[PDB]
């Protein structure tokens, strides 16, 4: 839920790059069910022990995504010059994309994986260096 | 806002009202004097100049139902400010008299190139 | 059959009625619950095995959708009693209210309700009676509007544009590229309901014209886009010039009038300091364009008529409302100041 | 109290799985008839005890239009049969 | 949009049978009709939005007569209060 | 005949015209057989108003006065020019048939409009079912395609969803190929030397073809002789018309039928066949191209503009 | 070699990018009216764990 | 303009209501009768300001730029005719109307007295432009860059509504340029790059960077029937002037984040006209030419402090009149030989000796030849970015050196012989070919008498 981000957005902010990676594979851990879920039932019937869905490999993605998304971020936050940055955090773009341009390979998915991620990672970060607000009121 | 449930309330009097030869209410059906001609081009008449009976009562219809739809649209702003005024004028602490400063207090980037 | 034809056709309309003449969730219950009853008959009039196996499968989509509404009822009839149509005193029945709600409007999840139904009707006369069933619910949200979670209406509107805009560029049949492209009408509205509820109307009322003036249009011969080809030089080269001039104006550009509402609906989208909603937004109908250039590249382009058949005969269908339709949808743009003030 | 929890658990006779699925699509129309009584129940439930006095002709008029839906969709379900003897909800030939 | 006709010609469609208290046939209220009128009281000119956060204690407590949330919370604790010392005496009271 | 929905909720149009009087009549024949020799000759005594077979012009012969405008605009393959039966051609040949069809279409469109709106029979030449006897022969002699023999077989499970059939199908009497000696001795210069590969296969056609409508419930009565000539005029001229009403239908399936309540009998055939432009509505042609039935975009695209002076005759101002 | 390549590769692949994804959204609502509503119960459910949406 | 658009848009229904084959001088005649109007009220003086009527016009004030606007009706109906005339009299007047309807909305364009109605009037376009695109072209790819021609201009121009509805609400109004004198300044931030850059790149999808020039080849290669629109196409290019009306305040201390502007079209310059040497298609040999010194404003506005506004203001109308005639030119010596390869139309210029004049006095507009508006335009960007560094002398002479050798090199393909071939191209340059070839040239050397005419405020 959003408490998730009340414990990723709150504590760690570049060090302790343990549990920056721990927390941050729960979420995108948790976004693979959620296309497994649809990929048994938008999909047909797959093998005896449903979801099997067609070529797998989907939960085996995500939460690799996950799992280097903060360790990418957290070693490079502190080793350079100590803050947080959209320099910083641009670097987990690529090869935290490049997961999905590992399998299934590359060569027109790949760089083009490495390259868009790397354009949405940046302004998460720069969304509360300005203090964007996407669902707001008056 | 109160009287609910009117096309337009019976304090739409002091308006003034919106009298005519305003160019609205000549573009008011000016569209209408165009669909009169789409009315014959559609049915290959194939005339473009046809039946005028057909060609008039579209003049007829959009002037006075134009008209008589423009009198709640000024009524609305009319009331809108009514009501904004008056919550201006009470509660003088949202709204400050601001300080009047010319040009000696400011001493503002200076960017040149 | 022609008598019991209106006073099944008039109490559609009395349906709806109901819905908005109510103090009292007992009779919103009753309101479209026999426009559920009253539609079933004008799906059949011709008997044909799909028309069949298409209102069942109309049916029990709208008999769920009913059922969770009394459910959302009864909830709140243990929350201080109180049963005018107001906010719901729960967040447990208001968010079973709106997603139950959400089949009968359909948005982008609740998916298929859209284009199974409208495709392969025979009558494709229409079935511009599917404008009602847009019309009640909308009045339904007018009231519940004060009591909502702000998140879920958000998510199936901005899911709505980016599924209704893709699900139609894999399409010939042109009445599910009128089924499509319905549900992104509909994802405009209700991103916008949260924020102001009125310059909400002003998209319904538009998008009420601009459909029920594109069936019309239809209503010589057309069935496909290969056959939207050849009526350019066969029936009238006029209505090759007229078909051309509605999709333009749908599509949003500045010079009609179906830029109307985006120009004046991101004036209260922004002002609430919420800029990367419209953005998103705004550059995803532009696929919603890409429709309609490729529609108008059959038509307006001569594109083989062949296959020589002469209509030496002139047509006799009944066009009516027609000649008033595409001058008030495309040019009111200078005309309408305040369409926002006679609505408000 | 328990009274209410048994039977909220009981409105899960919708579930949506088998609310549409699978074939002999009688069974489905079964649970949307029986899917009332878990609204005509918990509405009297709490009507009877709170003297309201008035709201207790709504239970009455709740049947009354839910009989009529359900009659209206078992004639379309004779007209699948009708055309072809076996309902079989797996039968689909206008895609989506 | 909420067009309502039934306050300009002055038909009750319904209305009737909205509220906990408003007609009782033969005059026989509710459990809780002492704070609905109590309550409706608080808000009629006030516009809703600052009802919510001003008058908040005329609701919660009706809100409490109608489910009786705490009183049987208070009720069940004392079962808890007692009844483990069932062994050790206080029969309190002796019959009757 | 209706005339929308106004007028028919004050007089209906199902029976009260047809007072027995439907009689819907066609002859099927052999070429020089049943043309006009028995045909035309019985309109009175029973009140039926005739109409001829076909030709380019039928188109020609409505919507006025009402000459006919010549084969430029009506572009089809022009009888007397495929008596070469071109065999390997641009062409075609199969272009005839196409317009040949929807010639053949709107008389029986007119038919049941005729006969609602008055109550008179009407005998036909050939009806839209003959048309499948020239295919036989026009399939095994080799001027024809596959491919092209599949359209009108699948325009014919589509055009044809509420037509009654005709009442007392008369096949004509027909020789024993003596048509050989009455294509010859009658004439015809251009009607010539095409051997029995279309004489014999046509005749062979008109039996196992034409069966299932001569066993559907309208009982026919089927003469084979030189002519009528007094044997066969007055007998299918009094017999016939004791099966006008008693020695009538079977099944009955033309009655204007159980639907004649102001329902689905009674206006929407009526309603369907009044304003011939809807009648061929799915006459259009194919997916693209079919290779024969086509025409080009702008050239003989611009075949219109010659045929599309003011676009309607005469209309004036003021009305 | 350049100006019609690599500025004709990244532009005109968001042609062949939505149109790779236009197709997995017809041919994958192919009639199954026994799946929509399987499909219609994990929407309900998951609106239930993920968010706001009871808050 | 008082009623400029008031008898502009009275020339519509008099084409229609016209009789026969008149229908070309009826509206040739009455269209070059705006000219002294339009010169008429305008060009007044002069010193701080000319705000002209109401909220329809600040008069175009300090950038005249509208009468060259109003040259075209009457120059492109008299250039069309060549292949028009064998379509129906009910097509031959709705060109002329829907061209008419184009030249409606730039008169309220360049003026506009606003932001907002620039925007809407921006836009107004693209929808007349589109139809003499798709119907009326040759052989196909007219349908592709049909599609190019827009989603590019039009992904583009909508993130302009989501910042100038946010300045509407945020600083006053934006209704007048002239309450403009309250201005507070834009620092560095993360939020004000973005209202910076959505603000300014739907400028540059139509007066191109080298990046997102790919629609400009698509639309003038595959073009209507004499350069019909084509010489409205490079109007509407450098009819997208209004960075100049933006960039100068609202915004005016981001240089910051010019120099990938700068670097991207600076060297980009330098390529993009080499890029040509080796073009077949004689159409876009010249469609290349407009990218190239076209993009030397785009380092001329956003280096800004005049010197500049001299002359990026004098090269936004030099090829107005020159690039107009070279397509003309071309839409010319096509009528004749039926292919725009430049290598089949060889053996010339013993043929046709009266056009010889007409390429070279086109030719030495590049060359430029100091006294004509050419060379009194380069040489004051040649003179203003020496002063941002001394390097860019470099690549912006080299720039003056490949067009030296790319211009000749459309001559001289001209000056061969024997011809080979060619039964045909027999017609000798007729009074109109020579007629619609001039009027180009003899307004382009004239102004250089008394060119303080053209010149910004400055
Ligand atoms: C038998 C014949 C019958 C009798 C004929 C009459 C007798 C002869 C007439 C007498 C002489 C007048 C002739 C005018 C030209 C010479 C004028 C002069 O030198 O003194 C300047 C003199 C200045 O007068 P001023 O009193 O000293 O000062 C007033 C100004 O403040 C001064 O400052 P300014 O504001 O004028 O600024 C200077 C500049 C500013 O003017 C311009 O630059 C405008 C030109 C470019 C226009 C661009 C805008 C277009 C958009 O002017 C010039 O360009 C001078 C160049 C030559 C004139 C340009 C002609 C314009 C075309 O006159 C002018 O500038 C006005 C010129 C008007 C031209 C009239 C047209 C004449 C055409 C004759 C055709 C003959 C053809 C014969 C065939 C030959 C076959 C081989
Ligand atoms: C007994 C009721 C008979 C009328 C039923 C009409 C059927 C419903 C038709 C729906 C069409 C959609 C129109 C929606 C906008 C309403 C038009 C309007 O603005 O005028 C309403 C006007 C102004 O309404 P109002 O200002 O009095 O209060 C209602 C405001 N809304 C609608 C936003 C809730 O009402 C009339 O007086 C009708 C004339
Ligand atoms: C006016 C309200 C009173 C309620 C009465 C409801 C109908 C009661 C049945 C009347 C029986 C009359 C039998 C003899 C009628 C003479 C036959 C005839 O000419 O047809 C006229 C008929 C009488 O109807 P009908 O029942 O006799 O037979 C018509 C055949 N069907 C039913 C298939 C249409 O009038 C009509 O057809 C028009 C009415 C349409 C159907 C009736 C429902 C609407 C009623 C009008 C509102
Ligand atoms: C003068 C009217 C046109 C000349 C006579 C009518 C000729 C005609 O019928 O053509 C109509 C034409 C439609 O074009 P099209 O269908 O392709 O041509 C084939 C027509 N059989 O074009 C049409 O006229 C269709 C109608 C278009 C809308 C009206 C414009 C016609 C101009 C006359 C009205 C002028 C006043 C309105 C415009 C004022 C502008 C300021
Ligand atoms: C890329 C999408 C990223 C856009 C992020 C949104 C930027 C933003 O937040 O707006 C910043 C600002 C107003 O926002 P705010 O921070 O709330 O202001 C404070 C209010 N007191 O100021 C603004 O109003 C800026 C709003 C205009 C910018 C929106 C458009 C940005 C994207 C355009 C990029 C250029 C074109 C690329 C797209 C075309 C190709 C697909």
């Amino acid at each position: 839920a959003k408490t998730v981000l009340r414990q990723y957005w709150d504590i760690p902010e570049g060090t302790e790059c343990h549990r920056k990676t721990y927390a941050t594979t729960s979420i995108g851990g948790a976004a693979g069910l959620v296309v497994s879920a649809y990929s048994v039932a938008l999909k047909t019937p797959t093998s005896f022990l449903e979801g099997v869905a067609r070529t797998g490999r989907y939960t085996f993605t995500a939460a690799a995504i996950g799992a280097i998304f903060g360790l990418t971020s957290c070693i490079s936050a502190q080793v350079r010059e100590k803050p947080d940055d959209p320099l910083n955090y641009l670097i987990g773009g690529c090869a935290g994309g490049l997961i999905l341009g590992a399998r299934t390979r590359s060569y027109g998915i790949g760089a083009a994986a490495c390259a868009y991620m790397g354009l949405t990672a940046a302004l998460v970060k720069m969304g509360q260096l300005e203090g964007w607000q996407v669902f707001a009121e008056p | 806002g109160r009287a609910t449930f009117q096309f337009l309330p019976d304090e739409a009097r002091s308006l003034p009202p919106p009298k005519l030869t305003d160019p609205r209410l000549a573009f008011v059906g000016f569209l209408g004097y165009c669909s009169g001609l789409i009315d014959n081009a559609i049915r290959r008449r194939p005339v473009l100049l046809a039946g005028l009976h057909r060609q008039l009562l579209y003049i007829t219809s959009f002037v006075f139902v134009g008209y008589y739809l423009l009198k709640r649209q000024d009524y609305m702003y009319a009331v809108r400010d009514h009501d904004m005024f008056s919550y201006i004028k009470s509660h003088p602490e949202d709204f400050p008299e601001k300080d009047k400063k010319t040009y000696g207090e400011v001493f503002e980037e200076f960017h040149p190139v | 059959n022609p008598i019991i034809f209106i006073i099944i056709l008039l109490t559609i309309m009395l349906g709806t009625i109901i819905v908005m003449i109510s103090s009292h969730w007992l009779l919103v219950w009753i309101g479209f619950e026999m426009n559920m009853l009253a539609i079933i008959p004008i799906m059949m009039k011709n008997h044909n095995p799909r028309a069949t196996e298409a209102s069942t499968k109309y049916f029990l989509t709208q008999s769920t959708a009913s059922m969770l509404l009394m459910m959302a009822v009864i909830i709140n009839l243990m929350f201080s009693g109180q049963w005018t149509v107001m906010k719901l005193f729960n967040p447990m029945a208001s968010m079973l209210m709106t997603m139950a709600l959400a089949m009968k409007l359909g948005m982008a999840p609740f998916h298929f309700w859209v284009p199974e139904v409208t495709q392969g009707i025979p009558l494709s006369s229409g079935l511009i009676l599917l404008t009602w069933q847009k019309l009640a619910p909308m009045s339904v949200l007018y009231q519940i509007f004060p009591s909502i979670n702000l998140n879920l209406i958000l998510t199936l509107s901005v899911l709505s544009i980016l599924i209704g805009g893709w699900g139609g560029l894999n399409q010939t049949q042109l009445r599910k590229i009128m089924a499509y492209s319905s549900i992104a009408h509909m994802g405009w509205m209700t991103a916008v309901l949260p924020y102001n509820p009125t310059m909400t109307l002003l998209n319904l009322i538009i998008y009420i014209i601009m459909t029920s003036t594109m069936f019309t249009m239809f209503m010589a011969n057309s069935t496909t886009t290969t056959l939207s080809l050849s009526h350019t030089w066969n029936k009238t080269p006029i209505m090759t010039v007229l078909i051309l001039a509605t999709l333009l104006s749908m599509g949003g550009l500045p010079p009609l009038s179906g830029f109307m509402p985006k120009w004046m609906i991101i004036q209260e989208m922004t002002k609430n300091n919420s800029i990367i909603l419209p953005t998103f937004m705004a550059i995803t109908a532009l696929l919603n364009l890409y429709f309609y250039m490729r529609l108008t590249y059959s038509t307006t382009l001569t594109m083989f008529p062949s296959t020589n058949n002469m209509k030496m005969k002139w047509q006799f269908p009944l066009m009516k409302k027609m000649t008033f339709l595409p001058t008030m949808v495309v040019l009111s743009t200078m005309m309408l100041p305040l369409t926002p003030m006679l609505s408000v | 109290s328990m009274v209410y929890m048994n039977i909220m658990m009981a409105f899960t006779v919708s579930l949506v799985g088998l609310l549409m699925y699978r074939s002999h699509l009688m069974s489905s129309l079964l649970c949307l008839e029986g899917m009332m009584l878990s609204l005509f129940v918990m509405a009297a439930l709490t009507i009877l005890n709170s003297h309201f006095t008035l709201a207790s002709m709504m239970p009455i008029i709740l049947l009354v239009f839910a009989a009529c839906e359900a009659a209206l969709g078992l004639s379309l379900l004779v007209m699948v049969s009708n055309t072809y003897g076996t309902d079989y909800v797996q039968n689909l030939n206008l895609l989506q | 949009p909420f067009f309502d006709v039934q306050k300009r010609l002055g038909v009750d469609l319904d209305r009737w049978m909205t509220i906990q208290s408003a007609e009782q046939p033969h005059k026989i209220p509710s459990r809780c009709h002492a704070f609905e009128k109590e309550w409706i009281e608080c808000a009629h000119g006030i516009g809703s939005i600052r009802a919510e956060k001003e008058c908040k204690i005329e609701f919660e407590d009706f809100r409490e007569c109608l489910l009786r949330q705490k009183t049987m919370k208070r009720l069940h604790a004392i079962r808890r209060q007692r009844e483990k010392l069932i062994k050790e005496g206080k029969y309190t009271p002796p019959p009757h | 005949l209706q005339y929308g929905p106004l007028a028919y909720i004050l007089g209906e149009k199902a029976t009260k015209k047809m007072t027995e009087k439907s009689k819907l009549i066609t002859v099927d024949g052999n070429i020089c057989s049943g043309k006009s020799k028995l045909a035309k000759e019985i309109a009175e005594k029973l009140g039926l108003k005739h109409f001829p077979e076909a030709g380019i012009h039928y188109v020609d012969s409505t919507t006025g006065d009402g000459k006919p405008l010549p084969v430029q605009f009506s572009g089809n393959c022009s009888l007397e020019k495929f008596y070469d039966d071109p065999k390997s051609n641009d062409g075609n040949s199969y272009r005839l048939q196409a317009w040949l069809y929807a010639s053949r279409l709107l008389q029986y469109a007119d038919a049941l409009e005729h006969l609602l709106s008055t109550g008179q029979g009407v005998v036909l030449e050939r009806s839209i079912y003959s048309d499948f006897v020239f295919l036989e022969a026009m399939y095994r002699q080799g001027f024809i395609r596959k491919q092209c023999v599949d359209h009108y077989n699948q325009v014919k499970k589509v055009t044809i969803c509420e037509y009654l059939p005709p009442h007392v199908v008369v096949y004509v009497d027909v020789p024993v190929p003596e048509v050989q000696s009455r294509i010859q001795k009658k004439g015809n210069p251009h009607e010539m030397k095409i051997t029995s590969a279309y004489l014999q296969d046509i005749e062979n056609a008109y039996k196992g073809t034409f069966l299932p409508e001569m066993s559907e419930k309208c009982e026919v009565l089927q003469y084979s002789a030189w002519e009528a000539q007094d044997a066969e005029k007055v007998v299918e001229d009094i017999e016939y018309l004791k099966y006008d009403k008693g020695p009538w239908l079977d099944q009955n399936d033309r009655n204007l039928h159980k639907l004649r309540m102001l329902v689905q009998d009674k206006l929407e055939v009526l309603n369907y066949t009044s304003i011939p432009v809807f009648l061929p509505e799915v006459t259009v042609g194919a997916h693209q191209s079919d290779q024969v039935f086509q025409e080009f975009t702008e050239l003989p695209g611009r075949k219109y503009r010659a045929g599309y002076n003011e676009d309607v005759g005469d209309k004036w101002i003021w009305l | 070699l350049l100006d019609l390549i690599w500025l004709e590769a990244i532009l005109p692949k968001t042609i062949s990018l939505a149109q790779m994804k236009a197709s997995t959204l017809v041919t994958n609502q192919k009639g199954l009216i026994k799946l929509y509503f399987l499909s219609f119960l994990i929407t309900i459910l998951i609106s239930m764990i993920l968010f706001n949406f009871h808050e | 303009m008082l009623k400029y658009i008031i008898p502009t848009i009275m020339l519509m229904p008099l084409t229609w209501l016209s009789k026969n084959n008149m229908i070309w001088v009826n509206s040739t005649a009455h269209s070059l009768l705006i000219s002294f109007t339009s010169l008429l009220l305008m060009n007044q003086f002069g010193d701080n300001s000319l705000n002209f009527s109401l909220l329809f016009f600040s008069d175009s004030l300090s950038t005249p730029l509208l009468i060259l606007t109003m040259w075209l009706l009457p120059l492109m109906l008299m250039a069309s005719q060549h292949h028009l005339s064998k379509e129906n009299l009910t097509r031959k007047k709705l060109f002329i109307t829907m061209l008419i309807s184009l030249q409606l909305f730039l008169i309220m364009t360049f003026t506009a007295m606003e932001l907002i109605l620039f925007y809407i009037l921006f836009e107004a376009t693209l929808v007349p432009t589109l139809i003499i695109i798709t119907r009326w072209g040759n052989q196909t790819e007219r349908l592709n860059a049909g599609l190019y021609f827009l989603f590019y201009t039009l992904a583009g121009s909508l993130p302009l509504l989501v910042a100038l509805i946010y300045i509407q609400n945020t600083v006053g109004s934006l209704n007048f340029l002239m309450l403009q004198y309250w201005v507070q300044p834009v620092h560095n931030s993360w939020s004000n790059v973005f209202m910076w850059l959505a603000c300014m790149m739907a400028f540059m999808v139509k007066m191109p960077l080298y990046g997102l020039h790919l629609w400009l080849p698509k639309a003038h290669v595959e073009a209507p029937i004499a350069g019909s629109m084509v010489l409205a196409a490079v109007l509407l290019k450098l009819g997208g002037y209004g960075m100049l009306r933006i960039t100068l305040i609202l915004n005016p201390m981001t240089d910051f984040m010019a120099y990938p502007f700068i670097m991207l079209s600076l060297w980009g310059m330098i390529m993009t006209s080499s890029i040509c040497l080796r073009q077949t298609d004689l159409k876009s040999l010249i469609a290349y030419s407009s990218v190239s010194h076209m993009a030397l404003v785009i380092v001329a506005i956003l280096i800004q402090t005049p010197w500049s506004y001299m002359g990026a203001t004098a090269l936004m109308i030099a090829h107005g009149l020159t690039s107009s005639m070279l397509f003309c030119l071309a839409n010319s010596n096509y009528e004749r030989i039926h292919s725009r390869t430049m290598i089949l139309a060889r053996g010339l210029q013993t043929l046709l000796p009266l056009m010889a004049t007409w390429w070279l006095l086109a030719s030495l507009t590049n060359l430029a030849l100091p006294p004509t508006i050419n060379l009194i335009g380069e040489l004051f960007v040649v003179m203003s970015t020496f002063s941002w560094s001394n390097i860019t002398i470099i690549l912006m002479g080299v720039n003056m050196v490949i067009t030296a050798l790319y211009s000749l090199y459309m001559l001289i393909m001209t000056q061969r012989g024997k011809y080979t071939y060619h039964i045909n191209n027999i017609s000798p340059s007729f009074t109109r070919e020579n007629a619609l070839m001039s009027l180009h040239i003899l307004p382009l050397l004239l102004l250089t008498l008394n060119p303080k005419i053209i010149l910004g405020p400055l």
